[PDB]
């Protein structure tokens, strides 16, 4: 006798009409059969759905600021953008614009910013993980023609929240498979399209559920977003982390949640910050702080096991020397500056998705028949940039003091030492040219100068992309002077002043500005 | 109760 | 009737207004009907669910160390991580953070670690290998069924071969097991057959896998513990201590008639098998034991069968594979590099021939492009240093150079063995013989440096098996020498170098 | 049973005779069944497909060009084309629906233009994103023998609107 729960749920028109009809059918019928399992299944799925249960949101931004500044560190542009969004929701009360998209390398706090937006606004949090989504009927649901039929995860996570307005986190909108039975990008389109959110059609419920109340935010590693989804997203683009930012994330946020997780009280374990810097530099190559959670959690766990099987030491202190006793040998190492001015070697700046690295460039001009060999897993765009740079050297051959027959008389080899690591892009062109000049005059390159820039034939230095990880890489490696092109000078207003105060950044416009600074002797 | 094969 | 049974276990109160609810419904129905069989079945599948009766978990770690070492030989880092998990499990009574995962190739004992951990922690072992009430009758869910069969509140649970669970077909999604793994959704796990929320906290979870090909909602909660391949002394110690007695007991061989020597086992490992684990060794040992039984029934004259390194061609067939040895009998113009792979290590001889010609450069032996780039880099190092090595510098145009590696139809690629090929080029150009007792590894650059390599341990075990006495490693791999067994350190004269001059000083028998 | 919704739908002859043969077949079946669930699903789809419902279209041209000028700026060739359609439409009863292909750079105003044509001609609006459509089952659907069988996604949007003359925005044909 479930007649009072339909009126108790206060459902809309089609929901009440199909449930009243369903109830009567079940009532006429016989219990304990599988068809009564399907019918009774349909009613107790149609009663868990939040048809009218709304959570009150909060409309203050000082408290939202002082919630978002905790649980995270240094995402001030991202948190600024979120406070713009909640600043809009205090006046519009329902956003009809795009959806907040959190893009960044793996390890940055995207899901945790989902939780902190959800705590900051006042709504209930929910996360729909993707990656295993191949079916469109995994988001929209199946119909009830099959014996085992249960709805899609959208209205089921809506059922485990039980609130009309949650905060969905569409996690990993990039990662989904290619062998797809339906088109889930159309369903994920119509959950995000405000003309199609008033009328959402679940295949199990077969009714008209309203999704014009839910706040959606999504996460992303890259932009392999499917085509109908990309114009409904507002990209915030979380960038990578420095070393001192990871030291303050581990200092203020990762250690108190691993001392508490292993129940280490204050008189047991003291991890020195140079050990944290040694895990950053020496053990991990992530852009985020997930691997810092792995080696910090493993480090605290080894401190626990030592405090049980020792019973003599009561205060374990871990400086930068004892990690080799605990976390083993050093796994990786970063490239750093050279000590003396070598002739052919030029340090360049390379940009990867796990952060920025240095990029050593050796050349060798031996007396031969004039054949150039390029080694080091170089892409074709790099090889075109090298022979462009060699064309610059051949055009400026007489004023650089170079014997102009070196195309015919001297074999030239260009090697980049990490031979197994593939690498591509024009952004090392003015490096290569310098190395070639340095091998054709015997003028050594001063080892404290890194450089980046795309070279053209008339000598000018075109702009490059991503100065942030490259200046962090030159900052980490012990480089003192960085030669950037001029039109990347704008990016110098987005760099932390530890780097600017540490480095001596010289913008260049042409190749004579590079050859004047970067070589020891005057050309 | 009777089984029934679906495609 | 059944009331003393439902109060005899003292089930929680919610499940006893449910159980007493179908009991007072059972008072108002016919006994012999099949609906009453569904009712009595639903009573029976709740009085077997372990609502209580925990197993006392053990807190000391020395007896846990030896009771881990009683069934597995050399998984020392894994056993360390398990004792650390039992240390925080000793302090924190309920660890609900991430979940232990054992990633490794098939053959190592990652499944039987569920047994060693199972009687090491003291709890009961339930293994799960992954790869609603109605009139027709229904069994409960698999996750709950293991629990009921075990009948204990704190049973270790294993998710075996999640790499083979998630296929390319419609099967189990990530939902029904990450709702088991997550901490906040385990206080109320309502099983669909019972519709009663049953707790899953204080239940240890171990999941084993052969790669990191794990679904993305699950890889967030799984600590990737790697299990490297066993070395040959470790495989000998696993065969002799743990694997011969289980074949003797599953073949019923009493101890007086069969003797499988140590040279027999090392002959199987070196000559008859190539894998990372010890499974193919057990196919060879089981074949050896059943041939011993057949040779006792078919001949009642002899009774004791002695099996050693010589008579493994009478048994087991003939030698299927072989490994590389040091060519110590002469010192010639070739070098001995080191090669690393998943099965283990291998010696990798490298040959050059430099005849008079036009300067043709031929590279041979199924070489990858990164290796050919390392030959060109090494030859550039020789051309840049032609005068002080004593080479007439016109060899780029007056002598053809051939670089061959002997095992054809074997694909070879990698940045390593650059200084080996530079040593072979300096050797065949100067006429200076490379001393045969020296193996080499490293990566050459144009300035003459030696860059680090990977897999130093298997290269050092390959060089120790091959008969090499002197190994030239890079300087920045001295660190990896902190994890070599000291018999291998004591037998190998390891020289960490950082340039090509330190290489050519040692590796060439005459001074340059 | 359900003939009140069949004669309430005013179906054409083949669709009416087929759905009343299916409903007449359904009554001689025992309920609580699998194939009876299949037949109730098929009747449930054919009772919500539009067979007669038609929206009244706009005859005025000055009000139309006023609308397409209020929500866009200077898409003169397309707005001319829509005035051509609304100029022909005032001379006859029904025309074949025009099949257009707007080709241009991103951000040039092709989707909101479809919203403008929908609001101006009097038609109703629904869009089907063709980006990621990889198989014919999103257009023709599957046979009802199959378990997860639905009538494509054209008929689902025809049923989602509920009219015989909508404006399909077949968006991103080249994707
Ligand atoms: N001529 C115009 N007058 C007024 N608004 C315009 C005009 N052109 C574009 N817009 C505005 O630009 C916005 C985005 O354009 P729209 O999404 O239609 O681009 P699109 O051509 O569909 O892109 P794509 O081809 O990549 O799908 C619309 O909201 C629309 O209001
Ligand atoms: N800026 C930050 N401040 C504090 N903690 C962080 C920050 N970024 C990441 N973390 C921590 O690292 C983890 C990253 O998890 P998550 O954001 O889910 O990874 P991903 O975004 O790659 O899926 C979180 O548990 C979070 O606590
Ligand atoms: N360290 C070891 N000591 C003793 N036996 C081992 C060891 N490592 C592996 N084995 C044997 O090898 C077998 C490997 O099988 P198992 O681990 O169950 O399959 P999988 O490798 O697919 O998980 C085990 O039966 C075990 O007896
Ligand atoms: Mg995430
Ligand atoms: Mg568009």
């Amino acid at each position: 006798a479930l007649k009072r729960k339909i009126e108790a749920a206060k459902m809309p028109k089609d929901a009440r009409e199909k449930t009243e009809a369903e109830l009567q059918k079940l009532k006429m019928m016989s219990p304990m059969s599988a068809e009564a399992t399907v019918v009774r299944g349909y009613i107790d799925w149609m009663l868990q759905v939040p048809w009218n249960s709304r959570s009150k949101v909060k409309k203050d931004l000082v408290k939202a600021q002082e919630v978002l500044d905790t649980d995270h560190y240094g995402l001030e542009r991202v948190k600024d953008r979120i406070l713009e969004y909640l600043a809009v929701q205090s006046r519009v009360s329902k956003i009809k614009g795009p959806i907040l998209c959190l893009v960044g390398p793996p390890g940055v706090g995207k899901t945790s910013l989902g939780q902190s937006i959800a705590k900051a606004t006042g709504r209930q949090y929910v996360r729909m993980a993707l990656g295993g989504v191949r079916d469109e009927a995994e988001i929209r649901g199946h119909r009830r023609t099959y014996i085992g039929s249960m709805p899609g995860k959208l209205i089921q996570k809506m059922a485990k929240v039980g609130v009309k307005n949650p905060l969905f986190l569409l996690d990993q909108i990039d990662k989904m498979a290619s062998d797809m039975r339906g088109d889930p990008a159309s369903a994920l389109l119509e959950v995000l399209d405000p003309e199609q959110n008033v009328a959402f059609n679940d295949h199990y419920l077969e009714v008209d559920y309203d999704l014009s109340d839910v706040m959606f935010v999504a996460t992303s590693n890259s932009m392999n977003i499917p085509a109908p989804l990309l114009d409904r997203m507002e990209v915030i683009r979380l960038s990578g982390y420095t070393e001192d930012e990871k030291l303050n994330i581990a200092k203020q946020h990762l250690l108190p949640k691993q001392f508490e997780r292993n129940a280490i009280k204050k008189g047991e374990l003291t991890i020195d910050d140079s050990a944290i810097m040694s895990i950053i530099r020496y053990y991990t190559r992530e852009a985020g702080v997930r691997s810092l959670e792995r080696e910090i959690s493993k480090l605290c766990r080894k401190a626990v096991k030592n405090l049980l099987m020792d019973k003599t030491v009561k205060h374990i202190e871990i400086n930068g020397d004892n990690l080799k006793d605990f976390l083993g040998v050093q796994k990786v190492d970063y490239g750093r500056a050279d000590t003396e001015n070598r002739v052919g070697q030029v340090t360049g700046l390379a940009w990867t998705e796990v952060g920025g690295d240095l990029l050593t460039i050796e050349t060798a001009c031996v007396p031969g028949k004039g054949k150039l060999t390029y080694t080091g897993s170089l892409g074709e765009v790099m090889q075109e940039s090298i022979q462009a740079a060699l064309t610059v050297v051949r055009a400026r051959a007489d004023k650089l003091g170079i014997n102009p027959d070196f195309y015919e008389k001297r074999d030239i080899h260009v090697h980049v030492p990490e031979g197994a690591t593939p690498k591509d892009g024009p952004s090392a062109g003015i490096a290569m040219c310098t190395a070639l000049v340095s091998c054709l005059t015997g003028n050594p390159v001063r080892a404290d100068v890194a450089m980046t820039g795309e070279i053209t034939l008339r000598g000018l230095v075109l702009p490059i992309g991503g100065l942030k990880e490259k200046l962090l890489a030159a900052h980490r490696g012990g480089i003192k002077v960085v030669l950037i092109p001029d039109d990347n000078k704008r990016d110098l207003e987005e760099i932390p002043d530890n780097v600017i105060a540490d480095l001596e950044i010289h913008p260049v416009k042409r190749i004579d500005d590079v050859l004047a600074i970067a070589l020891e002797h005057p050309a | 109760a009777a089984a029934a094969a679906a495609a």
